[PDB]
């Protein structure tokens, strides 16, 4: 029939997929933990030898008709291969799409603005404009940074974004989607389970419906922050108007975190910080990970595996062996999980330890699935378990137990408010920005905005 | 959103008492299984069913997020009594030196 | 005096079509002006420096 054939094809696929993935990931790891010009080309060789196998196996599978299979774990894998992606686009169009994408990315990475009075000192975004926008307290300096970024760099991206939407819309309509936004929403779709279905159109209604219960709290937050900024910038803020966009902590207003120093409710009571008590008890970047692992094993999850302890890069190498250590977890395959991060002995790393180890503990759980069915249930599920593991470990009732935060420490109901306001400045302050941005993009990928 | 649903369904299984923002999952094996049998699914199930296996619902909910910030909400409703809660979309920083 | 000297040492000009590649005088504009054989490229360098 058609089923046995499809099942045998997936069986034959899995072996090679697994092995090639392992070798490509090993290449990329060895490059990341060891920045050498030797390894760059090697990682690129492995990467292309994986990409080609993927493309070939995808076209070889375009022959199995979909709506004949009833085994759900088979249709689920086949749907992930038959996905044509950007191949359906004509050749020259696909090449211009790539040129546009790389141009936009490198304009963002290497754009720079410079002073009006000394044109021979220009600042990039990452070191130098982020710093102004995050630290400064001068109205005119913030306005200058905010305006120059959007005038010197945003104006270069207009003609490119205009063509990007057209090409992406073509690529999407050539895959039986309405537009590109409908292609992005296709990650939340469920089809044919009789009770659990979910359509790409429902996502819009769900987010517009959930954003109604948040406005009552977001506008009290907004009012409090405005009444507190009317003291650091007198005469510049109307007491019934909006907030000027350049006075919000960072370049885009995505997070309101850097407003904490201005709006802390009880400014004299301090926060809970255990950096000191950690150094005094002689904690290096190896006891914090045993602590994280012990926390996880308390709840019932399994231990760590030796290869984790052996191959991991828990500490900064220090010597000439350079390695970019944005904290990350890795699931190289075949049973090799390992994290890479340069742990400094502070508190904000005692938390990232729990975050990343939660990522790992997610991965070790579904490691008995077919290679294409190893991910979070959808795209938002993976970071959302790291977050809760990191959130339960920062509470005084836990720190008091693991040794830090000497027992005679009474948490006042004022430090509680301090902590909750530091939390709400990044969680609640960022929901309306996210909603507005995705709403705007969904509407321009429809010709709804001329 | 999920970040809070999960948590509100977890310490509700670790038998917590106080406010949500204090609950700790540690030392509660019965709140481990409730989480574990959602992890070991990967993408082999609809995400709706996976969410069901922990929360007990099938959708995004905003009620746990609001219950997390209840003390802050009351304290704010208190601090904002002598003020205007809301905004008007007509004022702008440059509107008083403009000519029409 | 120091301002003038350092303006000369660190001044730079950049392309009209790719504003994210700027050239200093010593390596990069001297090279154009000494080697090139294109009228418009020479005119561009000559005019942008001044
Ligand atoms: C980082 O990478 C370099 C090469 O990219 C590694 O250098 C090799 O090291 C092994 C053992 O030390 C030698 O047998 C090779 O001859 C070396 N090759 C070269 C070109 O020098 C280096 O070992 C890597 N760093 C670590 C810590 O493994
Ligand atoms: C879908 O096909 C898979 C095969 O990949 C079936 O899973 C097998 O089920 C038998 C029945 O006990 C087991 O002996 C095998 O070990 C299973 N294979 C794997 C890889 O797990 C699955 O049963 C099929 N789906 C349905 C609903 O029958
Ligand atoms: C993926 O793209 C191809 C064309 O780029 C789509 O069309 C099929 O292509 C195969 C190639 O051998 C033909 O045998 C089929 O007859 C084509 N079908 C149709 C309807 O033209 C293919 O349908 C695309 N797959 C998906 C899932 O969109
Ligand atoms: C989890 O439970 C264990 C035992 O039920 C706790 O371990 C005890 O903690 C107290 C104070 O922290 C110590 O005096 C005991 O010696 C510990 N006993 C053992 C066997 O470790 C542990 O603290 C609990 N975890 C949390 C976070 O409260
Ligand atoms: C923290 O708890 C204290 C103790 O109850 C609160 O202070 C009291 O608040 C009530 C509420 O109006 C007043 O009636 C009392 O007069 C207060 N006591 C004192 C000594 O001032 C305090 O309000 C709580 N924190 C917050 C932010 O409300
Ligand atoms: C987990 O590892 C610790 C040592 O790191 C060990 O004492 C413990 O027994 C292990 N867990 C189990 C279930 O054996
Ligand atoms: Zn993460």
């Amino acid at each position: 029939t058609i089923e046995e054939q499809a099942k045998t094809f997936l069986d034959k696929f899995n072996h090679e997929a697994e092995d090639l993935f392992y070798q490509s990931s090993l290449a990329s790891w060895n490059y990341n933990t060891n920045i050498t010009e030797e390894n760059v080309q090697n990682m690129n060789n492995a990467g292309d030898k994986w990409s080609a196998f993927l493309k070939e196996q995808s076209t070889l599978a375009q022959m199995y008709p979909l709506q004949e299979i009833q085994n759900l774990t088979v249709k689920l894998q086949l749907q992930a291969l038959q996905q044509n992606g950007s191949s359906v686009l004509s050749e020259d169009k696909s090449k211009r799409l790539n040129t546009i994408l790389n141009t936009m990315s490198t304009i963002y990475s290497t754009g720079k603005v410079c002073n009006p009075d000394n044109p021979q000192e220009c600042l990039l975004l990452e070191p130098g404009l982020n710093e102004i926008m995050a630290n400064s307290l001068d109205y005119n300096e913030r306005l200058w940074a905010w305006e120059s970024w959007r005038s010197e760099v945003g104006k270069q991206l207009r003609p490119l974004y205009e063509e990007y939407v057209v090409l992406k819309n073509e690529m999407a309509r050539a895959n039986h989607y309405e537009d590109y936004g409908d292609y992005w929403r296709g990650d939340y779709e469920v089809n044919g389970v009789d009770g659990y279905d979910y359509s790409r159109g429902q996502l819009i209604e769900d987010v517009e419906h959930t954003f109604e219960e948040i406005k009552p709290l977001y506008e009290h937050l907004h009012a409090y922050v405005r009444a507190k900024l009317m003291n650091a910038y007198p005469s510049y803020i109307s007491p019934i108007g909006c907030l000027p966009a350049h006075l919000l902590g960072d370049m885009w207003g995505r997070f309101w975190t850097n407003l904490y120093s201005l709006t802390v409710p009880f400014g004299q009571k301090p926060n809970i910080d255990v950096t000191d008590a950690m150094v005094d008890q002689a904690w290096d970047a190896q006891r914090i990970f045993k602590e994280a692992e012990k926390f996880f094993v308390s709840v019932g999850l399994p231990n760590m595996t030796q290869g984790f302890w052996e191959n991991s890069m828990l500490t900064d190498p220090g010597n000439v062996q350079k390695a970019v250590c944005h904290p990350t977890a890795w699931d190289l395959g075949k049973g090799d999980f390992r994290i890479l991060m340069c742990t400094k002995v502070t508190m904000d790393d005692f938390l990232t330890a729990h975050h990343e180890m939660g990522h790992i503990q997610y991965d070790m759980a579904y490691a008995a699935q077919p290679f294409l069915l190893r991910n979070g249930a959808n795209e938002g599920f993976h970071e959302a378990v790291g977050e809760i593991m990191s959130l339960s470990a920062a509470t005084p009732k836990h720190l008091k137990s693991i040794g830090l935060l000497s027992p005679d420490f009474q948490e006042d109901n004022e430090t509680e408010i301090n902590f909750l306001l530091k939390q709400a400045l990044t969680i609640v302050g960022t929901l309306p920005f996210t909603y507005m941005l995705e709403k705007w993009r969904w509407m321009v990928f429809k010709g709804e905005i001329p | 959103l999920y970040q809070f649903q999960f948590q509100e369904a977890l310490c509700q299984a670790a038998k917590h008492e106080g406010p949500l923002h204090k609950c700790d999952i540690s030392n509660s094996t019965e709140a481990g299984q409730k989480l574990f049998n959602m992890l070991r699914l990967g993408k082999s199930e609809p995400w709706t069913l996976a969410l069901e296996n922990v929360v007990g619902a099938k959708n995004m909910n905003v009620r746990p997020l609001l219950n997390y910030f209840e003390p802050l909400f009351t304290w704010l409703k208190d601090q904002n009594k002598n003020s205007f809660v809301g905004w008007s979309t007509d004022w702008s920083p440059y509107a008083d030196q403009s000519i029409k």
